[PDB]
């Protein structure tokens, strides 16, 4: 979920 | 070539390894330091990929798949590039340069020797920064994930970057009309070395002695 | 292109797997059959390499080094090529075609799935025999042995074959001026799949349940 | 030695 979170981030 | 110029400006700032000066040198310290650095570099890589023309228009699942397959190659290419003006040493970061003796102590002699083989090849070809950034992007696009949704969009991303390489080489290296192909022919060793690194660090993960952060663990689990 | 024509005429006759019809089907039977076939194919590969322009002028040590590094890629490329007109099956030989169920029974599901990924890519590119034989030779020359004596002669052999590919593609595929590069960009997955096969069969060797002949054992030992 | 033997052979 962390990779996904960062791809979605900012 | 504009894609090459864009990749150059998109190139992230370097980061420090910051090995803990209070901790005795050991294999566990060296491996903790490298895994911590890789975790932080992985955050930086995710942000960098969004600058590659077309990458962000891919679905999130495909963006994930490319990064899950290619992350270690991207990490290794960075170490290789930083190491080009050095002799028999690997510049993991400006404050973390490993010679043969340190590689032995960390239990990384075989892996770092293979990375040094990539360094030696690129040294002989006089690898330029333009070529480095373009090959990093190509390694991402050409990462061979088994899980791609839109194969035609990934092939187009590959094509776009491959075209930029060929174009760059046609303008900048007329003396060697095969230089683009020679650059592409270095990718098999990069893939081989990445697989080796992934397998080694996964074993390190299974052994349970080196603490690892969550992003690095996630990316390791996705590969094996 | 003459090098391509020469590689086509140098292409060896296929051989039969001849699984023992008196032996009950099992993982041990399947793996014995494949290892026996590979041993015999390895003899054929050694003879074939001598037909590649420049290979025999290399020192024996360098000839050995190239073959020691590249043999499994050459074996895999052959299976891939034979499998192109099939669906989800691998033609190890005309009398030995493995579907998914047989792959599971032999404990080869992951390996054969990766080989099928290479098949699928080449199917989509409509890989031709000319391109297959040239890439087999390129895989040999570009095998990244750590032990090369005459690096400049090996680079020239790489150059010669790379030139033949680029030339072939320039004459035969004007519709895709990047087709030569796309072919070279398939080599990373071939390298990855070979490494996987080598590691799997080495584990099989360590387990001691599958008898293996001397050439196959020699080539396996040299790689790990 | 077998690889070497075959490379030398015929």
């Amino acid at each position: 979920s962390l990779l996904l979170h960062l791809l979605k981030s900012q | 070539n504009k894609i090459v110029s864009h990749l150059l400006v998109a190139e992230p700032e370097k980061i420090y390894a910051m090995p803990d000066p209070t901790v005795p040198d050991s294999d566990i310290k060296a491996l903790t330091t490298l895994c911590d650095l890789a975790d932080r570099e992985l955050v930086v890589i995710i942000g960098w990929a969004k600058h590659i023309p077309g990458f962000s228009t891919l679905s999130l699942a495909d963006q994930m798949s490319l990064l899950q397959s290619a992350w270690m190659e991207i990490l290794i290419l960075g170490v290789v590039y930083r190491s080009l003006s050095f002799e028999d040493e690997l510049v993991y970061a400006d404050d973390y340069i490993m010679d043969e003796d340190q590689s032995k102590l960390a239990g990384l002699l075989d892996l770092n020797n293979a990375i040094l083989q990539l360094v030696k090849k690129y040294k002989s070809m006089k690898l330029e920064k333009e070529e480095f950034v373009t090959l990093k992007a190509i390694a991402l696009a050409n990462s061979d994930s088994m899980h791609i949704e839109d194969v035609e969009a990934v092939q187009k991303l590959q094509d776009v970057l491959h075209e930029a390489l060929q174009d760059y080489e046609a303008g900048q290296h007329m003396e060697d009309p095969r230089r683009a192909g020679k650059m592409l022919m270095t990718l098999p060793l990069l893939r081989q070395t990445s697989t080796k690194a992934v397998q080694h660090f996964y074993n390190i993960k299974l052994e349970g002695k080196v603490p690892m952060h969550k992003l690095f663990l996630e990316m390791l689990e996705a590969k094996v």
